[PDB]
């Protein structure tokens, strides 16, 4: 289940590993695409924060969503910033929202009294009040509820089936650092003149095994002249020694 | 499903003479939501006085729109050879609406 | 909720000369039988370090935080509880929160509106739980929120016999936040006499916060009026100086000699 | 200019199925503006069917009227169909449509526009 569109949900992502390989390969994403970052430069970028919005739209208001749009669903619901960060992935889905006897459980906003500020969490359920005078109460004459719930059939075609769509936004290195993109991680090379990059240490040598005690404690060896001479493997507890070619 | 009666059902004034009708309905005390319109013999009818204190567009300043409770007066100070229509007050309860009688006005 | 419980009895704090104590392993790297100068934050030695002891006494005042925390408790009882400090505490300022109560440790950064005295002490007589848990009013606008397996902990409370002996040091240095601690057991000195020796303190965890603390509060533990035994603890403040270390031949660091205090060190 | 065309007079018999309409030339029901459905005989007071508004699609008829007549506001077409059966000779009548200058703005309490109607007679 997915929030209406005038109450889409956030989910906070952060203090964790992603991997975008899953999300590029996988085969209903029909609408992937990203202005700010490119998709395949995802897995070797460091993102800050990272909060993602769920929601239910129509098929005809897909292409509203874009940055810059107007509309009774890109103004009344959610207003994205001039600048915006990220990006969104569309997909049609009629087999799980859409209901033989009719859903009607996701509505959306017609009327309001501005365009609401991008980025907004808040909705308000008041009447709205068409004319002039101040009217209160129960619906009346110019008096209608700012909400109309979604027609979605099975019978629906393209441009009105449910479409799921998941809005991805970040910062730019403007914190420290909470979720990055994997490593490489190749095999292991012994007693050859190599380019050992043992976490982020680069350099070069040949690599050896060395009876040193390195309690977990300590992590990183070092010589009378300030010089690297032995590392620890990231993958395997064993220490290793390093010579000059 | 609004009994509303319009006075008097016919008059004869002079023209350039000043004239007020009046209507009332069995429902609710309601003022700001009643409307009158004037219609001709075989041509739809034109609001005149709506909301119980503005008008419509060309709407002539005779037209005068009074009263506190149910009853909904409108006064025209002077009745022009046009200005023999009738009248109906009609209203905005979104219950089932029902129009008026009609204030038939002769020369 | 909270109670304004009041009644604090004053104590003149003592000042006791640290000896030796305040030294840790300045950075993950390893070095064999050697001698290393390095330039840093430390404790002086032969500094006077503030003493508490809290009974028939309850003593958590204000600490003032500047730039690095030594904190030494000697106790049995495990009544010292965890850090929780902002600046105002007036639900409008950034609040971090290190609380292990019995086998988790909840690590926070959030908004909060606190008490005029908080405490979890107090809940019938000397047994003891977590009462009064949510010394936070409300959270605004929360941050950071982070759960770890809690530290060496002892069961129950009890008077005397303070065998552990605790040593924390908590810094911010560009940001991160920075703790190193060393916990020993079965520390034979009953009539206090913090002991000379020299033991150094590796590093636990960082914290990628990002916050400037003015100011720390301590917390330790039918809701006013309590029956708690001896507990004492140590405050002192760190300040630059360079001090030469040495490493023995398996890497664990045995002496250490400042180069401020005395000209023939 | 604020203009609507209506249907013209027409004569049919009983039991044939009616469709009435009025249309807007430069006038658009968007998605505020609602529309009432009005009624004369000769020499009778006028009498309410129904108003709909077209935005959100609420529909209210008149009590007598629950049964036979279907009023539906197309915005896309910008049209107000009647389908209506059972036609009478009670129903031989002129139809009016009224509508309030109300284009997703601002409007009144009152219906300023009016039709010429549709003079429907079945014998
Ligand atoms: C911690 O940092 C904040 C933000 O930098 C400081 O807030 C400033 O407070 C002073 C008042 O003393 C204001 O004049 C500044 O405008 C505030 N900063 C901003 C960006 O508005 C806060 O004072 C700092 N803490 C201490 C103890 O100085
Ligand atoms: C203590 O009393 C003061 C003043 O009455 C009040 O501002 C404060 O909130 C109280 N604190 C508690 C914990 O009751
Ligand atoms: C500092 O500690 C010494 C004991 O080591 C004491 O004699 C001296 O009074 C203390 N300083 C102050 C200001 O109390
Ligand atoms: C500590 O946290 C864990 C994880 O939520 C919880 O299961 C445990 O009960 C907590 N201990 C307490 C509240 O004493
Ligand atoms: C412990 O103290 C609380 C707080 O007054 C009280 O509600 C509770 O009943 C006490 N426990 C027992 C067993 O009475």
């Amino acid at each position: 289940r997915f929030a209406s569109v005038y109450a889409w949900n956030r989910k906070r992502i952060s203090n964790c590993v992603a991997d975008y390989s899953v999300l590029y390969n996988l085969a209903p994403f029909f609408t992937f695409k990203c202005y700010g970052v490119s998709p395949t430069k995802l897995n070797d970028l460091c993102f800050t924060n990272v909060y993602a919005d769920s929601f239910v739209i129509r098929g005809d208001e897909v292409r509203q969503i874009a940055p810059g749009q107007t509309g009774n669903i890109a103004d009344y619901n959610y207003k994205l910033p001039d600048d915006f960060t990220g990006c969104v992935i569309a997909w049609n889905s009629n087999k799980l929202d859409s209901k033989v006897s009719g859903n009607y459980n996701y509505l959306y906003r017609l009327f309001r009294k501005s365009n609401l500020k991008p980025f907004e969490r808040d909705i308000s359920t008041e009447i709205y009040q068409a004319g002039n005078k101040p009217c209160n109460g129960v619906a009346g004459f110019n008096c209608y509820f700012p909400l109309r719930s979604y027609s979605f059939r099975p019978t629906y075609g393209v441009g009105h089936q449910p479409y799921r769509v998941v809005v991805l936004s970040f910062e730019l290195l403007h914190a420290p650092a909470t979720v990055c993109g994997p490593k490489k991680s190749t095999n292991l090379v012994k007693n050859k003149c190599v380019n050992f990059n043992f976490n982020g240490l680069k350099g070069t040598g040949v690599l050896t095994e060395s009876n040193k005690k390195f309690l977990p404690f300590q992590q990183f060896g070092r010589d009378i002249a300030d010089t690297t001479d032995a590392v620890r493997d990231p993958q395997t507890l064993e220490i290793l020694d390093i010579t000059p070619c | 499903e609004i009994v509303l009666t319009q006075s008097p059902g016919t008059l004869s004034l002079s023209p350039g003479d000043r004239a007020t009708l009046s209507c009332r309905a069995s429902q609710s005390v309601r003022i700001s939501y009643l409307a009158w319109y004037q219609q001709k013999p075989g041509q739809a009818p034109r609001l005149l006085i709506s909301g119980s204190s503005s008008r419509a567009t060309g709407i002539p300043d005779r037209f005068s729109a009074s009263g506190s409770g149910t009853d909904f007066t409108l006064t025209i100070s002077r009745l022009e050879p046009e200005d023999f229509a009738v009248y109906y007050c009609q209203q905005y309860a979104n219950s089932p609406w029902t129009f008026g009688q009609g204030t038939k006005v002769e020369v | 909720q909270c109670v304004n419980l009041t009644t604090r009895t004053q104590l003149p704090p003592a000042y006791t000369n640290s000896f030796t104590r305040g030294v840790y392993y300045p950075d993950k790297v390893f070095r064999s039988s050697v001698l290393h100068s390095t330039q840093d934050l430390f404790l002086p030695f032969f500094s006077n370090v503030t003493w508490f002891h809290v009974i028939k006494r309850f003593d958590n005042p204000v600490l003032p935080f500047n730039d690095g925390v030594y904190f030494a408790s000697i106790e049995k009882s495990n009544i010292i509880r965890g850090w929780i400090f902002g600046t105002t505490l007036d639900s409008k300022t950034q609040s971090l929160l290190i609380v292990n109560n019995a086998t988790n440790v909840v690590i926070k950064v959030c908004e909060f509106q606190f008490c005029n005295d908080p405490f979890l002490d107090h809940k019938n007589n000397k047994s003891w739980m977590e009462s009064e848990f949510r010394v936070y009013s409300s959270a605004n606008n929360c941050t950071f929120e982070y759960v770890s397996q809690p530290f060496l902990m002892d069961l129950e409370g009890k008077q005397g016999n303070f065998k552990n002996l605790r040593e924390f040091v908590f810094k911010n240095i560009d940001g991160y936040f920075k703790i190193y601690s060393k916990h020993t057991p079965i520390l034979v000195r009953e009539p206090e006499d913090l002991p000379q020796g020299f033991s150094a303190l590796e590093p636990l965890v960082d914290l990628p916060i990002g916050i400037n603390i003015t100011r720390f509060q301590t917390l330790l533990a039918s809701s006013s009026g309590w029956t708690a035994g001896a507990a004492a603890y140590y405050v002192g403040y760190l300040q630059p100086r360079t001090f030469l270390l040495k490493y023995n031949e398996n890497g664990t660091i045995t002496d250490a000699v400042d180069c401020a205090l005395d000209p023939l060190s | 200019q604020m203009q609507l065309v209506q249907s013209g007079p027409e004569v049919k018999k009983p039991g044939t199925s009616v469709k009435v309409s009025c249309k807007a030339s430069g006038f658009t029901f968007t998605d505020v503006s609602s529309l009432q459905w009005v009624r004369q005989a000769r020499g009778q007071r006028l009498e309410w069917i129904g108003w709909t508004v077209v935005g959100t699609g609420n529909t209210n008829y008149a009590p007598r009227f629950q049964e036979r007549v279907t009023i539906t506001t197309d915005k896309s077409t910008s049209t107000a169909y009647m389908e209506l059966s059972s036609l009478r000779s009670e129903d031989t009548a002129v139809y009016y449509c009224a509508a309030p200058f109300c284009s997703e703005t601002s409007c009144s309490d009152g219906f300023d526009l009016w039709g010429q109607g549709t003079k429907v007679t079945v014998s």
